[PDB]
């Protein structure tokens, strides 16, 4: 600013609403806190073998799994510095993978955290099956 | 080679400022012989020193100064060519190759000026600060001519690498381990590298591969100048036209990168610049024989590196030069035409700071500082001397005045020093021709002298005086709290006898009158190494001679014995030295933030 699902041959109808903007700031605030949180090195090296990757998948089959919405992908990726291969300051003890991989554990985590309700309800079913039916009555179970 | 490299990312990030290009220099170790200090306490020995070094450059008649570089190396001992050319391999270090008695080496920040506007000669001086003693510091001083001599060694690189190569081949054949593949790839690529070669000649020809330094560091200085590279091409086409006419008329590494980072499984920065081509740009001297090996980057467009075309060959500089010198058969510049000087400041505007006579200086003497220090050190000695027999000259009453903690039975010999006096005087005044020069040339009196005057012309354009670290830390608002005594004997001889100067407590008491003098004694909890001297009671064969100062060049005589006189030698050094003395002196220490 600043619909139809179908699932099993059903059709849900939804109606949105939005009129006030109380919660942009906070929208647009976590969205660029996650994007702040997201960067890290190794999006250079990852854009520094877009060659290899495609040669690694002509022979492989798993390239229309992302090319059927990469449709922006591929036209960025021709648009990147594309960067020889850097010098790292020591060869010894140094890893900005882990590091990266790392962060971005971190940031799935608080982003899980903050959209996950918290809801200790796990019930347990006995004899009939586990799947619920409109029109019946159960019982409760704490684990 | 570690921290250099961590280092070297303030000098990547740098855009801007092209007058200032970090390149690795390696400095040998062979002149440490004759340093005499310990090698222990040179890489990491009882942290708390904080050893650095700092460069700094040194103009001539022009003005200004670098402010310094912030730098720091460390040495390695045990063989470091060993460690620096053979990779790595501390989990399973074994017999490995072979080397004679090897030596240390170290690596320093020099920058350098890149520009359209190259140009080269020697007129500058690079001064390196360490923080060690100042007796007999053992130093090294050079021009520029040194630091770009425009050469370098390409192709003396290239059976350096083919002997190593050899030997890790043969070390890996030895083994009868891994499989046959890699026996048959290894033969396979032995015979990729010539037909007749291998099967004809020999697969590997251990013969006598004897890792030395024997035509490496030889010949190979002027051998890829664009002069010799034309003459080359020249020869080629010449011999590839005789081999026509001749004719006409006659009556991939892949595999190995892989199994070698199977096996060793580690990594070194000494390898990734094995597979390009290296440049070796060697400086020795007649004063040790050590090669100054210089290492730059083939991967980057720095000096000496060679990844698009031709590199800075600093030219365009000397041919002019050249030619207005022997227009008229003149060597100097200045008894030359206004043409020839019209054409020399066109071509070099740097030069034309020199034509218009700014800044007058006795010659060009960039090492002016030692003999500047010493004539000023001796300037101060002679008036200090000076006013300390005038006003013994000129000295009232006689014998003791005020009480003086003084034994009954030892006070029949304190009076024999007083009445020694003139022969104390003429005994320090004949020294000043006998006793040596080198003992108080870098003492912390020229330090503290030379400290007071930084109050005084301030830089002609201003600054607040802040230095960073590792500087006048005892002089710096005042030299009344720390005192410096120099302890000397009675009689008819006078000669040094302590080391290092020890600063002793005054107070006075009495409040006017007769005043009277106790020294006393603070507790220090963070050094043992005091010497006893100054706790000596007074007594006790009598006590030694001491003569403090504060900052306003005051002194006051505590000679034993009820005299005391206080005279001031601050107006003497400036009438009989002018101001235009300091000019190096304000050029060199001098910085500002």
């Amino acid at each position: 600013r600043t619909d139809v699902i179908c699932y099993n041959g059903r059709r849900y109808e939804l109606e949105t609403n939005l009129q006030h903007r109380d919660g942009s700031d906070a929208a647009i605030r976590t969205l660029v806190l996650n994007l702040m949180f997201s960067i890290n090195e190794g999006c250079l090296l990852l854009l520094a073998l877009i060659p290899t990757l495609l040669v690694q998948g002509a022979h492989d089959g798993y390239v229309n799994l992302l090319i059927q919405t990469a449709n922006c992908v591929r036209e960025t990726g021709q648009l990147i510095n594309i960067p020889p291969m850097p010098r790292i300051q020591d060869g010894h003890r140094r890893f900005p993978i882990y590091e990266t991989i790392s962060s971005w554990i971190s940031t799935s985590s608080r982003l899980g955290d903050t959209l996950g309700t918290r809801a200790i309800l796990r019930v347990c079913v006995f004899d009939g099956p586990s799947t619920v039916h409109p029109g019946d009555r159960t019982a409760v179970i704490q684990v | 080679m570690e921290a250099h490299l961590a280092n070297e990312t303030k000098h990547a990030l740098w855009h801007n400022d092209h007058t200032k290009g970090l390149l690795h220099v390696v400095i040998p170790n062979a002149g440490l012989i004759a340093a005499g200090i310990d090698p222990a306490l040179l890489i990491l020995k009882k942290p708390g020193q904080r050893f650095k070094v700092e460069v700094q450059t040194r103009y001539h008649a022009t003005g200004q100064c670098e402010p310094w570089c912030q730098v720091f190396a460390a040495y390695i001992p045990d063989n470091a060519l060993t460690n620096l050319l053979i990779p790595k391999t501390e989990p399973f270090v074994s017999h490995v190759f072979s080397a004679t008695h090897n030596s240390g080496g170290l690596i320093l920040s020099l920058p350098v000026y890149l520009s359209p506007g190259l140009f080269f000669d020697a007129f500058n001086v690079v001064a390196i600060r360490i923080n060690t003693g100042n007796r007999k510091h053992r130093d090294i001083c050079i021009m520029y001519a040194e630091l770009i001599p425009n050469g370098t060694r390409y192709f003396a690189d290239g059976q350096r690498v083919l002997l190593l190569c050899k030997q890790l081949i043969a070390y890996i054949r030895c083994t009868p381990r891994l499989a046959s593949s890699i026996k048959i790839y290894a033969e396979h690529m032995v015979a990729a590298m010539g037909e007749s070669h291998t099967s004809n000649g020999d697969n590997i020809g251990p013969v006598s591969s004897i890792i030395d330094l024997d035509r490496q560091l030889t010949s190979g200085g002027i051998d890829d100048s664009p002069a010799e590279t034309r003459i080359q091409e020249n020869n080629r086409d010449v011999l590839e036209l005789i081999k026509r006419a001749v004719n006409i008329v006659n009556s991939l590494m892949e595999w190995f990168d892989i199994c070698y980072a199977q096996l060793v499984s580690g990594d070194t920065p000494a390898d990734f610049w094995k597979r390009r081509p290296l440049s070796i740009v060697p400086r020795h001297y007649a004063e040790s024989p050590s090669p100054l090996i210089v290492v730059s980057y083939n991967g980057s467009s720095a000096w000496g590196g060679r990844i698009t075309g031709s590199p800075i060959l600093y030219h365009s500089a000397q041919a002019i030069i050249d030619a207005a010198c022997i227009n008229a058969r003149v060597d100097n510049p200045q008894s030359l035409h206004v043409t020839a000087r019209q054409e020399l400041v066109a071509r070099l505007p740097f030069l034309a700071n020199v034509l218009n006579n700014q800044t007058p200086l006795p010659a060009f003497k960039p090492g002016a500082e030692m003999f500047l220090n010493q004539v000023f050190k001796q300037a101060c000695v002679t008036s200090l001397t000076q006013g300390l027999i005038t006003e013994l000259q000129t000295n009232p009453t006689l014998q003791q005045l005020m009480e003086y903690d003084i034994a009954d039975s030892s006070q029949t010999v304190i009076d024999e020093i007083v009445a020694r006096t003139p022969d104390l005087i003429q005994t320090i005044v004949s020294v000043l021709t006998e006793m040596s020069m080198d003992a108080f040339y870098n003492s912390s009196l020229m330090y503290a002298v030379l400290a007071y005057l930084s109050s005084v012309y301030t830089r002609p354009q201003g600054g607040g005086y802040i230095p960073y670290l590792h500087a006048s830390f005892p002089c710096w608002l005042g030299n009344r709290s720390i005192y410096l005594f120099d302890y000397y004997n009675s009689g008819g001889e006078i000669l040094k006898l302590s080391k290092v100067p020890v600063p002793v407590a005054l107070e006075k008491v009495g409040i006017g009158n007769s005043t009277q003098l106790r020294g006393k004694f603070i507790r220090s909890a963070d050094i043992v190494d005091i010497g006893i001297c100054s706790k000596y009671l007074p007594g006790q064969c009598y006590a030694y001679i001491c003569l403090g100062f504060n900052q306003q060049l005051q002194s006051i005589l505590v000679l034993p014995g009820g005299f005391a006189a206080c005279f001031c030698i601050t107006d003497t050094l400036q009438a009989a030295l002018p101001a235009s003395l300091i000019g190096p002196i304000l050029d060199r220490f001098c910085f500002s933030i």
